[PDB]
């Protein structure tokens, strides 16, 4: 920052030397890498002429810009924080205005070029990394200061052959004349009162008379540019003209900096974007007689350097500025800020392409309908929006997520929020690619998973209640029909189940379940899921659940889907389609929010049980599973359960249960009504049983793989289970668990003493069994996680013994997996192969890299095991410890013990002991039989062979 | 916001650390330091079980603090200030 003048000219001479012609390619490499080191290393801050030159050079989209792209991509990814926060960067700062202006013009110079220009695979390859760069990087709730705008060649506007007309030719030289008594008045004001004669405190202008004395010869070759210019003024679209009826020291003085309507300041901007073209034209051709060149005022006003911007726009604004404070108007439009908002220009480009983009979708279905036309008119927008705009929007909107999903009052954005218009016009454009993807998945055949991605990056971020509610009918019929589609489809599929089989095979149904997914994450069902769409999506959780009853494979293979969407729908609808007898009481019923006679239009019998009769009640539902769960029947034996009602029943259940009455309800009146959801932590309770009892009765199937995604679905009904449920069914299930890992640590031990090829072979026959092992401790250990973190300090103020007792038995899993190489090598195959690393990091979040097992015993439960032990007890611990680094069998480390039991600690060996067994005793479920010898040696070996393969596992 | 537990890592020792608070307007906070565990509250929930001391355990009197006085004193300029600096220049014939 120091030399940054003479720093930032060694960058523009490097940018003439790598735009140098008789260059080897070897060389412009170099001087290329040269390039992109230096700025790299350079501060943004004196990069902004470096840059302004880019933002004249690239938007050529020659040949010879990939040096100057790559370096707008690299600079801008670096810089996304110095540009695109708000708030100023810890490491260098906010970006100036005059930066912000050219990212802004750079993005629409490069997107117009790329637009006109013929495919490209290179071009275009490297083209749409810059684009999405400049995206990312500009902010787009930043203003530009004139939405309304126009080596160099800059052509100026017919200035004296556009003959200015007699009606206002007096006001012309009145304002000549004026800018000369401005000239005097900024002299009177710098004390150089303006002298008739030659004065020399009239250092700028020796001689100045007023224009009655002053000689008229002199006064029009100094009147003469003004003259032009105001020529220029009317020569554009523009009509300068008396505001008022009529026609040397100007003491009001004008005053540039302030700011007037917004057309007049921008045409203001285009007259001195005027001044520039006159100059620049006389300037290039001095600079072409001196052997060419580009001057920084010369490359175009827009793209300009805000300095010199400044001070044209200075005397543009003098000029408009002095026209009305004396009367004059001019008339060529009128852009609000939002559209001055580059978000929504952005849109608008969207907008307009997405038209254009419908058109050509419509005729390259019409060449595809008609056998195979290759010659397509439109190629050339097909193979743009391919390679440019669908990564454009999808890397856009995942960066501007935030921001865009932001409402003016849930303004959760790191930046600003995003516009009600914006709003609603993004929500339509979705809609609009909803419509362009509608049966229509066998075109763009070779993006349909970009296509998707996109769809469902769309699809998160919408604000949706700015368009129900104080929002545009258009938009909001446009996202009703939408869905209403989805759900007539969803009809077609199961009546064939019992092209369009194509499209929604294409799709898999992902983007609704990520649609209802983001509903319920905002709680958007209160009002976007109403009416129409409640009714459409109860017909499509019926024809679902009916798809679910069929049994044939390829409903079979679909279940996934079927569930996940049911799930979501489940979590992101208004009304309790589940035990319904209450809807009338519930004000989000589709019959409440209906007039009779509406109902009678539109179908609906007044009776969600009888609408969907194929679904009945929770109860009846909880009554099936619980009997399932009795009967211990295999997965495979009845998997639509599972595979669809189970999920709807751990996404409904969570959510409705806060509605329910057992739940503390927000208020009286609010309660008032009686829920329409009358479940209980009871029932919650009872579910999560019958989902343990069924994991534990299907583990030793091997048919039952998807438990891992059903111990996912029901991660939200393991919170508020029953303590109680501890030894109920946990304790069975985890020693269940135990006892067949120790005969398979039992097994794999015998294979791995005997060395022999049936050896080996038995070997691999366990590491199967601990692969099934590792699936049945990831469908069971999940819902532990969260078990032990909710009811964690209950356990632990209460000494349960049962809670005890289940730590005993996870640490003797524990000791299976230390002790077992081949448990540890098959826990990372089995995470690798199913992705189990995910499901750890959610739950991790919502409470191979690391061990399920290691978090479950070792972190989570160790606590409760080390405070059921005594600090006394710890102080034998670290012998025991050595012992078992000594390499000693339990037993005999406990025949150690009990000979070591007299070396106990004291509290009046140290301070810390006195206040721990203070502690200790104090605790209100401590009794005096933990004082037997054989449960102080049992406990202390068990809490020591746990921290020893602890120990050993922190340090391999 | 990874994930991880800890919130800071990779901690220096240096000169050492300290128990601080900083209340904003209108702000209440209990600082309560272990002089007794009995007062100390979750603590067996987090920090008996981790190996965790409670600070000031065995303190008899009560630990001393220092609050941000917030009234304006004169103090002398610090050599090694970021902006301002004091000369001293003497023995002139004319300057004193």
């Amino acid at each position: 920052e120091h030399r940054a003048i003479m720093v930032d000219s060694m960058l523009h001479t490097v940018y003439r030397l790598s735009r140098g012609r008789s260059l080897t390619k070897a060389q412009r490499d170099v001087i290329e890498d040269c390039l992109m080191a230096l700025c790299r290393y350079i501060r943004p801050s004196m990069l902004q002429h470096l840059l302004r030159r880019l933002v004249f050079d690239v938007p050529i989209l020659n040949e010879f810009a990939k040096m100057p792209l790559k370096l707008l991509t690299n600079h801008y990814e670096r810089c996304w924080k110095y540009y695109c926060l708000p708030t100023g960067w810890a490491n260098f700062g906010v970006t100036s205005e005059e930066e912000l202006h050219l990212t802004r013009k750079l993005f629409w110079g490069i997107f117009d070029s790329l637009a006109h220009k013929k495919y490209d695979q290179e071009l275009y390859r490297m083209a749409m990394p810059c684009l999405c760069a400049i995206a990312g990087a500009l902010p787009p709730d930043y203003v530009d200061a004139s939405y309304s705008s126009k080596n160099f060649d800059p052509r100026p506007v017919e200035t004296l052959n556009v003959i200015i007309p007699e009606k206002l030719d007096s006001f012309i030289n009145k304002f000549a004349e004026y800018t000369h008594e401005k000239w005097a008045f900024d002299k009177i004001q710098n004390n150089w009162s303006y002298g008739e004669n030659v004065d020399e405190e009239l250092k700028t202008h020796p001689m100045l008379r007023p224009y009655k004395t002053f000689s008229e010869k002199d006064k029009e070759i100094y009147r003469w540019p003004i003259k032009e210019s105001l020529k220029a003024m009317i020569a554009w679209e523009w009509t300068i003209e008396k505001a008022r009826e009529g026609e040397y020291n100007p003491q009001p003085p004008d005053l540039s900096g302030v700011t007037l309507s917004r057309e007049l300041q921008a045409m203001a901007e285009q007259l001195a974007e005027n001044y520039h073209n006159t100059w620049g034209r006389k300037k290039k051709q001095e600079l072409e007689a001196k052997g060419g060149g580009t001057h920084p005022l010369l490359v175009p006003y827009d793209t300009l350097t805000a300095k010199e911007k400044a001070r044209d726009r200075e005397k543009a604004q003098e000029l408009l500025k002095f026209l009305q404070m004396n009367g004059y108007a001019v008339t060529r439009l009128d852009t609000s800020s939002i559209e001055k908002r580059f978000a929504f220009g952005f849109l608008q480009q969207l907008l307009r392409w997405m038209d254009i983009s419908q058109e050509f979708i419509a005729h390259l279905e019409a060449v595809v309908s008609s056998g195979r036309v290759e010659k397509s008119p439109h190629e050339q927008e097909i193979k743009f929006f391919a390679k440019i705009l669908l990564p454009l929007i999808n890397q856009y909107f995942t960066n501007h997520c935030l921001y865009f999903l932001s409402t003016p009052a849930k303004v959760l954005g790191s930046g600003g929020h995003a516009s009600n218009k914006e709003k609603e016009m993004i929500t339509s454009l979705f809609c609009k690619l909803a419509a362009l993807v509608r049966h229509r998945v066998s075109l763009f055949g070779t993006d349909a998973p970009a296509v998707v991605n996109c769809l469902h990056i769309l699809a998160r971020s919408l604000d949706a209640r700015t368009v129900m509610k104080s929002g545009p009918e258009i938009v909001k019929a446009g996202l009703r029909s939408f869905f209403e589609s989805a759900s007539e489809d969803i009809e077609k599929m199961v009546e064939n189940l019992r092209q369009n089989l194509t499209y929604t095979t294409v799709a898999l149904l992902p983007v609704l379940t990520t649609l209802f997914q983001h509903i319920a994450q905002h709680q958007f069902g209160d009002d976007v899921i109403l009416d129409d769409v409640q009714v459409s999506c109860y017909r499509t959780l019926c024809s679902i659940y009916s798809l679910g009853t069929t049994k044939n494979t390829y409903v079979e293979k679909l279940r996934p889907a079927l569930g996940e969407c049911l799930a979501r729908l489940a979590a992101a609808m208004p009304v309790a389609f589940l035990e319904p007898q209450l809807n009338e009481y519930n004000a989000c019923s589709v019959y409440t929010t209906k007039s009779p006679r509406e109902r009678a239009i539109l179908g609906l019998p007044n009776s969600v049980e009888e609408m969907c009769p194929d679904i009945p009640v929770l109860d009846r539902l909880m009554a099936d599973i619980g009997g399932l769960a009795e009967s211990g029947a295999r997965y495979t034996e009845m998997p639509h359960v599972i595979e669809i009602t189970l999920p709807m029943l751990c996404s409904y259940l969570p959510r409705w249960w806060e509605r329910g009455p057992e739940a503390p309800p927000p208020a009286l009146p609010a309660g008032a009504p009686p829920p329409c959801t009358a479940v209980t932590s009871d029932h919650l309770n009872s579910l999560l049983g019958n989902i343990l009892r069924i994991i534990v009765n299907n583990l030793g199937i091997d048919e039952a793989t998807w438990m891992k995604r059903l111990a996912v679905f029901a991660q939200p009904i393991v919170s508020r289970a029953r303590p109680e449920l501890l030894h109920s069914h946990f304790i069975p299930t985890i020693g269940r668990l135990r006892k067949r890992a120790g005969k398979v640590v039992a097994e794999e031990e015998q294979l791995r003493l005997e060395a022999k090829a049936e050896a080996e072979e038995g070997e691999l026959l366990v590491r199967d069994e601990f692969s099934v092992l590792c699936r049945d401790l990831y469908a069971l250990y999940p819902l532990l996680i969260r078990y032990v973190d909710n009811n964690r300090a209950h356990w632990l103020t209460e000494p349960n013994a049962n809670a005890e007792e289940l730590f005993r038995m996870v640490g003797e899993i524990f000791i299976y997996w230390s002790k077992s190489h081949n448990f540890k090598r098959e826990e990372q195959n089995f995470v690798v192969q199913n992705e189990i690393n995910n499901m750890s990091f959610l739950t991790a979040d919502s409470k191979s890299v690391q061990t399920s097992l290691i978090v479950a015993t070792l972190k989570k439960m160790l606590p409760i095991g080390l405070n059921m032990c005594a600090p006394t007890d710890q102080d034998l611990i670290m012998l025991a410890k050595t012992r078992y680094a000594l390499k000693d069998t339990d037993e005999e480390v406990r025949e150690f013990l009990q000979n070591n039991l007299h070396l106990q600690g004291k509290v009046e060996g140290s301070p810390s002991l006195r206040w721990q067994m203070a502690l200790y005793r104090g605790l209100p479920g401590r009794e005096e039989d933990a004082d037997d010898p054989e449960k102080i040696v049992r406990r202390v070996q068990e809490v020591s062979a746990v921290l020893y393969h602890l120990e050993q596992t922190e340090h391999p | 916001d990874s994930g991880s537990e800890t919130a800071f890592r990779e901690i220096e020792i240096g000169d050492g650390f300290l128990p601080v608070c900083s209340l904003g307007p209108g702000q209440v906070g209990h600082l309560n330091l272990g002089q007794d565990v009995s007062s100390l509250r979750f603590f067996a929930i987090c920090g008996l079980q981790e190996g965790f001391e409670p600070f000031a355990i065995n303190m008899q009197r009560p630990v001393t603090t220092w609050f941000s006085k917030s009234l304006p004193q004169f103090e002398p300029v610090p050599p090694e200030h970021p902006h301002y600096e004091v000369a001293r220049m003497d023995g002139t014939v004319d300057t004193p």
